[PDB]
RNA sequence: GUUACAGACUUAAGCAGUGGAGCAUGUUAUUUAAUUCGAUAAUCCACGACUAACCUUACCAUAUUUUGAAUAUUAUAAUAAUUAUAAUUAUUAUAUUACAGGCGUUACAUUGUUGUCUUUAGUUCGUGCUGCAAAGUUUUAGAUUAAGUUCAUAAACGAACAAAACUCCAUAUAUAUAAUUUUAAUUAUAUAUAAUUUUAUAUUAUUUAUUAAUAUAAAGAAAGGAAUUAAGACAAAUCAUAAUGAUCCUUAUAAUAUGGGUAAUAGACGUGCUAUAAUAAAAUGAUAAUAAAAUUAUAUAAAAUAUAUUUAAUUAUAUUUAAUUAA
């Protein structure tokens, strides 16, 4: 899918998989129960 | 019909007519000696359907989002070239297009029908030839119902319809599919169905001994070669009034819905937590010109009835997951 | 056979002729020709093949198997239409249906009126004309199986031409309500009857008929009383013609059992002033009428 | 009902359609050219490349295309036109394929191995060894610089370090 | 007067003719499989047709024997093994052998077939050519002059409106009839 | 033309119906690269009597696109009707296959009735190569629309008895060849797919033959007299097959009992017609 | 823990077994750093698992990675291709919002699938009628059938999912194909026909041949197996095929490597293998007594050789690959 928007720019696709994945992430963080941030290397040593 | 008396000893369901061919259970029709050749080639197949399936879905705007239901790719394999086959089901069809504004602009519909193959270099089929090594063609085939397949009535009533059964299923939407076909007399149009069949027979029969006790009066025994000879006269009298505007409309198979069910099964309504599953069982879902006639059933892939046609689809709400089963029979 | 140009060149087309030549100068004449009754090839029908027949043979410019014209070739462009739609009359309405039509704004009185003629003599226009329908009793009725609850719909409804006639009718459905109401319009219309009114507007004398549970006690009204009675009962005479009247019901309060309690009382439970006069030998006079009179 | 438009069906046309093991040498020439075409991406089984499109212009014949280990994603090279692509004709490939050609690698006498070693006996031990690998390489399906390379050091002549190790 | 219906459209309607075996030669055996019937008869019956009007004799579709495969397989996703289906998978054979043909015709043919190929058919040629004791192998010079001679005379072109050409073969030809080629063969 | 739609300055005067194919044809072949052009406007709003269409509607859709047949139309299309009732004027899916595979048929009728019979122009007489001059056969094996590795393969076959070889010479030949040979059927047989085209193998094949035919004739070191023909591989061979080498008894045949043809009168008069 | 009626390898009879011995395998229990998880009455226990040395593998120990496996957003730079040294594009690398990932929990949130009742005969609808109505009828007095199968009476007359039939393997026959060196034609596979057998006689009980079972006769090649297991119930099994809802982890409950474990053994347990000798074990049997169905481009591997090993044969390795990518 990600290679169509290269061959074919005029036509506009939803990819509903992709779409339903934001969805429930937008969901989830409004619901309080979003993704831990990621700690990065540099903490600590 | 059972009787057969005045024809003889014959018959022929082979007609590409009467029967759907056995290649046509099977979505990858190909076989290569090579059989890692074969299973790339199946896996392909599938990979592609399914990027067809992301193809589909368009939108024009916020407001405007497009879904076109297709059916599961028929992929064609010959020794030289590969066709992809599907039907597909457009709703926005503004009118049925009464309006002649439609002659000067492009739906989004139409533009990706015509990259599908029309569009120079860059149609999809220069990439599927690079992955398939051969000549590619796809063939869109439009649906101007969504009842015609099973595979595009569950995919709309499973991916547009959520609002309608999501709490319940609503009484004018139960009532439309209910509604969908006429209520037709499957024994009637069986009956018509064998009478001509006999009506062609006996047509056919009759032309074989009017030719062949007049044959104009001249060829006669000693003459004909009755040995291992069989040619009889003039195929003009072979089939007199037996053309292609009577007969083979009158003989294809599988024309109308008699028969269809729907099965709504998940977590759809939302109850204490349980599942529910409503069904909708709408006229009959057995053939009547087999059992009287002389034609056979013939079971696809071993386990369906030809005149059965059916399939389900999943998605997700809410809740969680639900599935969409509607099986079609075809007299 | 081997025929000559004559009658040949002026029947098949011209591209066509150098394919026939060398046919025939090809297969020797007088060959035999078996028929294969283990693979079918031809058509079973006879057929020259020399025109490209709609519906039967692949569009041109179709992206199909079997498609010569290139890639770059392809003639088909507008996908909005179903190609290639079916050919002569261009339908298979198959021998005694009927192409559907509005259905949403046809009235389901048409549909009854039309069933009723069908089965019995009754006239449709009367139906749909002169009859009008109103609901009584509308409520979900649920009976148990080892499945589990069945509910049930069931309606009850009244038809009367406010001239004379009225009708009770009740009918069951599962599938929906408005099943259960069409039935009840069908069962009504059948059950008509006759109701006999004191001057087109009210019963004769009182009456104090008793329906199972059901006491009815209803009483005569003044000219421009009105419907001072028991909502059933109202809704009753509203459709049976019957404008002035005044009732009370006792003991049980049964719509149902009100609405058909009502209608026997008025069939029989009443009696005419002439029946009254010729059984009586004696005449009956309305002073009211008389009093007017020239 | 339009009328049927006869095209005559020619050689030239039913051409692309040979077999491609076909014992005339004719065929193997006809074979020879298609094979190289193919090798040089010159538009077959797809719609050739014009001008008309500027910017849509797209090949997937490059190198690492099917192969994973060039860890990369698709590459969308950019397509020569009809005119100016070139076509290898590898002398190698017609020797290969137009005519029947096999090199059957290259025998070593004992004046090589007497070159590293001098006792007789393990002079005559890489002798036999020289000749089994010989006879068990040439039906192995890899390149002849790879296949001369595992044979040399098999041998004994090249040490094992000439290999990826 | 009625309708006339030529050979060429009455042969249509019967049986493939095939032509009589002269000398018994074998040239070429093709081997047609496929995962059904249907399509394998209809296509085979067009091999005969195409070989008779190219003057190819062929013997016609010999029933091979089938294959069965066979696999069995549990029905529930974890745990049923007592309940168990079967699977089977048939490959449907059929064998044509053509006799007494140039090399060149028989090209003709199986060029035919491939082109108008069908779904599901897979086909196998085995070709047999017979020759020299000893064969002149460093012939080339020569060879390669009259070979591209005779190609150029196979894939000749007389009329114009007719005879539809492909773009390939277009390219082939101009690249074999280069001059470029000669140079091809001076290696040495 | 063929690019008679890349050029819309000569469409003026076309037809109406023409002129709105090549349109169609220009933005469907061109695409995302498509580009309006005034000359395409022109010959456009010719056809506004044809299609019934205001001048200034064309020129909105022409620039709007699908949002201008949107804001024109005044309001989306708010109807379900997917579940609309059947007209009768479709087929179901399965019935259109049915009729593709007769439009299949149909397809290969024509081409058998009137594209064939122009494939007798290219008869040729079978110019028989002469069997004593041509008695080594070689076997190709090609796979049609695949690329399976057996397609190298080349077999060599000769009888022994045709290499033209004396008695000596053919003694030190069948013995050399080993399990090559059987002498049941006197052919020699020999297959190589080493190499990685069918052309390399058939030189290895000619030249393994032309090797061993030397050394068969050149009789000045060994003849190979005194060891005889082993045929153990062949014992194993023919062992694995069923030997029906029976035949009815010559003397148990009564001739005598089979039936003779009797009179048939009517077949007696009908010879003379 | 209610009555009556029939079936079914439930029982009775017969053959072979298990329970007893040794071993293989699954389970319990216990041990262990881990002995990963699930199934566990019929409906688990050579079950998921069609092969656990590493992999697999999910567990334990020790080391190691941190936007990772994708999708999107924003900068920096490099390479390749194509057009006339530039322009465009595609990719790569470095970052960050951003998550990704989870064989972690919930089959008592689910999709799909499956086991048992079950080859069981049941489950429903339209119009009509009965009861004020919920409902009832049809779906049954009485029989028959494997069967709501088929009759007889009957407010019922029909119809739908199931039953049966069509279907597949097999069978008999006809036609066609095969140059009978792909041979076997005693075959292969395409189409069609055939039977859910018919006819006659008699002896029976009967609604009186407007009939059933008993036998006979004669016409037939004619006799089987497989698939399909409805509605509902078991909150039966599955989150370890896969997929999603909710909840939980995010330098760790995610990812990699080297070893170990899944193979431990008091007891117990379900399946099987091998035996306990003469209606039974062993050797030998080269014009090689007699099969079917399957496999061989991620190969099958003959014949001949050296070996143990004596002349040889048989048996097991090694040497070498004959032919075949297959009637
Ligand atoms: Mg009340
Ligand atoms: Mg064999
Ligand atoms: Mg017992
Ligand atoms: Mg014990
Ligand atoms: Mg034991
Ligand atoms: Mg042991
Ligand atoms: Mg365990
Ligand atoms: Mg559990
Ligand atoms: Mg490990
Ligand atoms: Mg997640
Ligand atoms: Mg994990
Ligand atoms: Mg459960
Ligand atoms: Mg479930
Ligand atoms: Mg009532
Ligand atoms: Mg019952
Ligand atoms: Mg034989
Ligand atoms: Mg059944
Ligand atoms: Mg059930
Ligand atoms: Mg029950
Ligand atoms: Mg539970
Ligand atoms: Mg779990
Ligand atoms: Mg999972
Ligand atoms: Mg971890
Ligand atoms: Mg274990
Ligand atoms: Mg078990
Ligand atoms: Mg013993
Ligand atoms: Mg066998
Ligand atoms: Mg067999
Ligand atoms: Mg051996």
């Amino acid at each position: 899918f990600r290679h169509l928007k290269t061959l074919y720019p005029d036509i506009e696709f939803v990819d509903l998989e992709e779409q339903y994945r934001l969805s429930m992430v937008e969901a989830k963080k409004r619901r309080g129960k979003g993704a831990p941030k990621k700690m990065k290397k540099d903490a600590a040593a | 019909n059972p009787v057969v008396h005045r024809i003889g000893p014959a018959g022929n369901i082979n007609n590409k007519l009467q029967h759907l061919n056995n290649m046509n259970n099977w979505n990858t029709q190909i076989y290569n000696y090579n059989k890692n050749m074969e299973i790339m080639n199946t896996m392909n197949d599938k990979l592609i359907n399914k990027l067809l399936y992301k193809m589909m879905t368009l939108k024009l705007n916020n407001m405007n989002i497009n879904k076109i239901i297709m059916s599961k790719t028929i992929n064609q394999h010959s020794l030289n070239k590969l066709n992809i086959k599907f039907y597909y089901y457009n709703n926005d069809i503004n009118n049925n297009n009464n309006n002649n504004n439609n002659n000067y602009y492009m739906n989004m519909m139409n533009k990706l029908m015509n990259i599908m193959n029309n569009n120079m270099n860059n149609n999809l089929c220069n990439i599927l030839s690079y992955y398939y090594k051969k000549k590619v063609t796809i063939e869109p085939i439009k649906l101007s119902y969504i009842y015609l397949n099973s595979d595009i009535f569950s995919k709309y009533i499973s991916l547009n319809d959520m609002d309608k059964y999501n709490n319940g299923i609503l009484t004018n939407y139960q009532r439309m599919l209910n509604n969908i076909m006429p209520k037709l007399n499957d024994h009637n149009i069986s009956m018509n169905y064998i009478n001509n069949i006999n009506n062609i027979n006996n047509n056919k029969y009759n032309n074989m001994i009017n030719l062949l006790n007049n044959n104009n009066n001249i060829n006669n025994n000693n003459n004909y070669n009755n040995n291992n000879n069989n040619y009889i006269g003039n195929i003009n009298n072979i089939y007199n009034n037996m053309t292609i505007d009577n007969i083979p409309m009158d003989i294809l198979m599988y024309k109308y819905l008699v028969g269809w069910s729907i099965k709504f099964k998940g977590r759809l309504s939302n109850n204490n937590g349980r599942t529910s599953t409503t069904n909708l069982l709408n006229g009959t879902f057995n053939n009547k010109k087999y059992l009287w006639s002389n034609i056979n059933n013939n079971y696809k892939l071993n386990y369906i009835p030809s005149n059965h046609n059916l399939y389900n689809n999943s998605n997700i709400n809410k809740n969680g997951k639900y599935n969409i089963k509607v099986k079609l029979n075809f007299i | 056979q081997h025929y000559d140009e004559s009658l040949l060149s002026r029947y098949y087309p011209e591209s066509l002729l150098k394919s026939i030549k060398l046919a025939q100068q090809t297969i020797p004449e007088d060959t035999k020709f078996r028929v294969s009754r283990n693979v079918e090839f031809a058509p079973p029908y006879l057929d020259d093949f020399t025109k490209i027949h709609p519906f039967w043979d692949y569009k041109p410019g179709m992206p199909h198997l079997h498609a010569q014209e290139e890639n770059n070739n392809f003639s088909i462009f507008r996908w909005d239409q179903v190609q290639q739609p079916l050919p002569g009359e261009g339908n298979i309405l198959p021998p005694g249906v009927s192409l559907p039509n509005d259905g949403g704004r046809k009235s389901k009185s048409a549909d009854v009126a039309a069933g009723l003629h069908k089965q019995t003599g009754v006239d449709p226009d009367y139906i749909t004309r002169k009859l009008t329908m109103k609901p009584l009793v509308m409520k979900r009725v649920s009976n148990q199986t080892g499945k589990g609850k069945i509910a049930s719909f069931y309606a009850l409804v009244v038809v009367g031409d406010k001239n004379g006639m009225v009708g009770l009718g009740e009918g069951k459905s599962r599938e929906e309500m408005s099943k259960a109401i069409f039935k009840a319009h069908w069962d009504a219309v059948r059950n008509l009857k006759e109701i006999p009114r004191y001057e087109n507007r009210t019963i004769y004398g009182d009456i104090d008929f008793r329906y199972h549970g059901v006491k009815l006690h209803l009483r005569s009204a003044k000219p421009g009383f009105g419907l001072r009675v028991n909502h059933v009962i109202f809704e009753i005479c509203e459709c049976a013609g019957i404008k002035d009247l005044s009732g009370k019901v006792y003991k049980s309060r049964n719509d149902m059992n009100i609405a058909k309690g009502t209608i026997e009382a008025f069939t029989k439970a009443q009696k005419t002033l002439d029946e009254v006069a010729l059984g009586r030998g004696k005449k009956l006079v309305d002073v009211r009428k008389v009093y007017y009179s020239s | 009902s339009s009328e049927y438009v006869l095209e005559e069906p020619t050689p030239l046309s039913l051409l692309e359609y040979t077999p491609q093991v076909f014992p005339t040498k004719e065929s193997r020439l006809v074979n020879f050219t298609l094979d190289s075409l193919k090798k040089s991406n010159y538009p077959i089984y797809r719609s050739p490349n014009l001008g008309i499109l500027k910017v849509h212009d797209f090949t997937l014949n490059t190198p690492n295309f099917g192969k994973y280990t060039p860890g990369s994603s698709l590459i969308f090279a950019k397509e020569p036109q009809l005119q100016n692509l070139l076509i290898e004709e590898d002398p190698e490939d017609f020797h290969r394929q137009v005519t029947g050609e096999y090199q059957l690698l290259k025998p070593y006498v004992k004046k090589d191995f007497e070159k590293l070693t001098k006792s007789k006996d393990t002079v005559s031990k890489l002798v036999q060894n020289s000749q089994v690998v010989r006879l068990s390489l040439q039906s192995v399906v890899m390149g002849s610089e790879e296949k001369k390379l595992v044979y040399d050091v098999c041998s004994g002549m090249k040490p094992i370090s000439e290999l990826q190790q | 007067s009625t309708r006339p219906y030529p050979v060429n459209v009455e042969a249509v309607y019967y049986a493939p003719l095939k032509l009589p075996i002269k000398y018994g030669d074998l040239v070429a055996d093709i081997q047609l499989r496929s995962y059904d019937n249907e399509n394998l008869d209809f296509y085979s019956d067009f091999i005969l047709r195409t070989g008779y009007y190219l003057g190819i004799p062929l013997t016609g579709p010999k029933p091979l024997p089938t294959r069965r495969e066979r696999w069995t397989v549990i029905k529930s996703p974890f745990v049923h093994a007592k309940s168990k289906e079967n699977f089977e998978r048939h490959t449907h054979k059929r064998l044509i052998r053509a006799w007494d043909t140039n090399p060149e015709v028989l090209q003709m043919l199986i060029a035919y077939i491939t082109k108008h190929s069908m779904a599901g058919v897979g086909m196998k040629c085995n070709f047999f050519q017979r020759s020299e004791i000893s064969l002149d192998l460093g012939s080339d010079a020569n060879g390669l002059e009259k070979s591209l001679s005779n190609i150029d005379e196979l894939y000749s072109l007389r009329n114009d409106d007719k005879a539809q050409t492909s773009a390939v073969g277009q390219k082939v030809l101009e690249l074999l009839d280069s001059p470029d080629f000669k140079k091809h063969l001076e290696k040495k | 033309s063929a690019d008679l739609y890349m050029h819309p300055e000569k469409w003026k005067g076309l037809p109406p119906q023409r002129i709105l194919e090549l349109y169609w044809e220009r933005m469907a072949r061109l695409g995302s690269e498509y580009k309006p052009n005034k000359d395409e406007l022109n010959a456009l709003l010719t056809t506004s009597e044809y299609s019934n269409v205001p001048v200034n509607d064309i020129k909105k859709l022409y620039h709007r696109g699908e949002q201008g047949a949107i804001d024109i139309k005044g309001g989306n299309v708010n109807r379900d009707n997917s579940l609309r009732p059947f007209m009768f004027d479709e087929l179901p899916s399965q019935a259109q296959e049915l009729v593709a595979q007769h439009r299949e048929q149909r397809f290969y009728n024509r081409l058998a009735a009137y594209e064939l019979p122009l494939l007798a122009q290219y008869r040729q007489e079978y110019k028989r190569p002469s069997p004593e001059s041509h008695p080594v056969t070689y076997r190709y094996t090609s796979y049609v629309g695949e690329e399976h590795p057996n397609s190298r393969k080349v077999v060599l076959s000769v009888k022994t008895k045709e290499l033209g070889l004396e008695e000596k010479s053919l003694h030190k030949f069948r013995i050399l060849a080993r399990s090559r040979y059987d002498h049941t059927t006197d052919i020699f047989k020999m297959s190589s797919d080493k190499f990685e085209h069918a052309s390399q193998n058939a030189r290895y094949l000619h030249d393994i033959l032309q090797r061993l035919l030397a050394e068969s004739k050149d009789l000045t070191e060994d003849d190979f007299s005194d060891v005889p023909l082993d045929t153990r591989h062949t014992i194993a061979k023919s062992l694995r097959k069923k030997k029906r080498d029976y035949e009815f008894p010559e003397h148990w045949k009564r001739p005598e009992d089979a039936p003779k043809k009797k009179f048939d009168i009517v077949d007696q008069l009908l010879s003379t017609l």
